[PDB]
């Protein structure tokens, strides 16, 4: 997953 | 957005064989880096195309002319042993084998700094003294046939990869830095900052108007934290190494944010300078441990949480007689993308 950074 | 990671190799230093440079997009695909940025003008100019032929200043200089100077110039600067310069053969060669592969190919071809071998060309072409006064690496940008000729000789590489590549690094690092690092501070005191100035807006007008986005080093922009010897063009991608040092002033990350521009960290935690080891500067087992410890988005002394479109990890050859070692760039590459992974997507 990736957040939002 | 999802961000670009980026490995850099510097073979404008030393020469590379056109198989080993799809031996590192290889690997650079395997591992989910999305670009590889190819130094090719850095010190050597080791890149020639078919038609190295420009017209200016009024005069015209054959290929035959241009290219016999720049590769006396690359031999000036350092006669590898291994090879003088790609030509634009292989250079087709290596960019589809990147197209094949998913990787876009940056190029660099650097000025007003690193050019020694440009300048021998130069001289050689019988324009007087293009050099900075005291360098070999640097072109005086008040001498205007020097500047003129050296912006043919980038547009023409800018041609060439207008029809392979999206971003174009023009360099701009570094200014006159075999003499100290004083180059920058200088330019601005004397005058001359204000035509650099115009150089790289003149370079970025060239970049843009053949449809690439232009980028350059952090360092000589807005050196000083100074705008008021004139204002850069936004649309140059700013690619950051260094928050400078003691009597390097150069401005923060967030003074180009302010301004519009974008962020490429290209953070000096990750250099590596080939053959050191565990001595000298940008340590092969400080690059490492550091890729553990940064986060992807950590640009030197930036604010926390400047947005940046990417990271670039680099390895240098500052002193081109040292042998390839590949297996360290390797474990450099494997260990960035493994410590990077959820920024760096792969199968
Ligand atoms: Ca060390
Ligand atoms: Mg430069
Ligand atoms: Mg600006
Ligand atoms: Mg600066």
């Amino acid at each position: 997953g990736a957040g939002a950074a | 957005q999802p961000l670009k990671s980026v490995f850099s190799i510097d073979a404008g230093r030393k020469y590379f064989s056109v198989e080993q440079l799809e031996e590192l997009v290889a690997k650079a695909s395997q591992n989910g880096y999305t670009d590889v940025q190819l130094i090719l003008g850095n010190d050597g100019l080791r890149f020639i195309l078919d038609d190295m032929s420009v017209n200016v200043n009024g005069k015209k200089y054959n290929h035959n002319r241009v290219s016999k100077a720049i590769q006396r110039g690359n031999n000036a600067y350092y006669n590898d042993p291994n090879g003088n310069a790609l030509t634009q053969k292989e250079m087709d060669r290596l960019l589809a084998f990147a197209k094949a592969r998913n990787i876009n190919i940056i190029p660099v071809i650097n000025s007003p700094g690193h050019m020694d071998a440009l300048l021998v060309a130069m001289e050689k072409l019988a324009i007087k003294n293009p050099a900075f006064d005291g360098s070999k690496r640097t072109v005086d940008l008040g001498n205007q046939k020097a500047v003129n000729f050296t912006k043919a000789i980038i547009s023409k590489y800018v041609a060439y990869f207008s029809a392979h590549s999206e971003i174009f690094n023009f360099g701009g690092d570094e200014y006159a830095n075999d003499v100290d690092t004083g180059g920058w501070a200088k330019l601005q005191s004397s005058g001359r900052y204000k035509d650099f100035v115009a150089y790289a807006n003149d370079l970025a007008k060239i970049i843009k108007d053949a449809g690439m986005q232009p980028m350059s080093f952090n360092d000589g922009i807005y050196y000083n934290s100074d705008d008021s010897f004139g204002t850069f063009d936004p649309e140059i991608i700013i690619s950051y190494w260094t928050a400078g040092w003691s009597g390097y002033d150069v401005a923060k990350p967030e003074y180009f944010v302010q301004k519009g521009h974008k962020i490429f960290n290209t953070n000096d935690a990750w250099y590596w300078v080939a053959g050191n080891v565990d001595s000298g500067i940008y340590q092969y087992d400080d690059a490492l441990a550091n890729m553990s410890k940064k986060a992807f988005t950590d640009v030197p002394a930036g604010s926390p949480n400047l947005p940046i479109i990417g990271s670039i990890q680099c390895v240098w050859y500052d002193d081109p007689r040292r042998d390839y070692d590949f297996e360290r760039i390797y474990t450099l590459m494997d260990t960035f993308s493994e410590n990077y992974r959820e920024y760096m997507v792969v199968k």
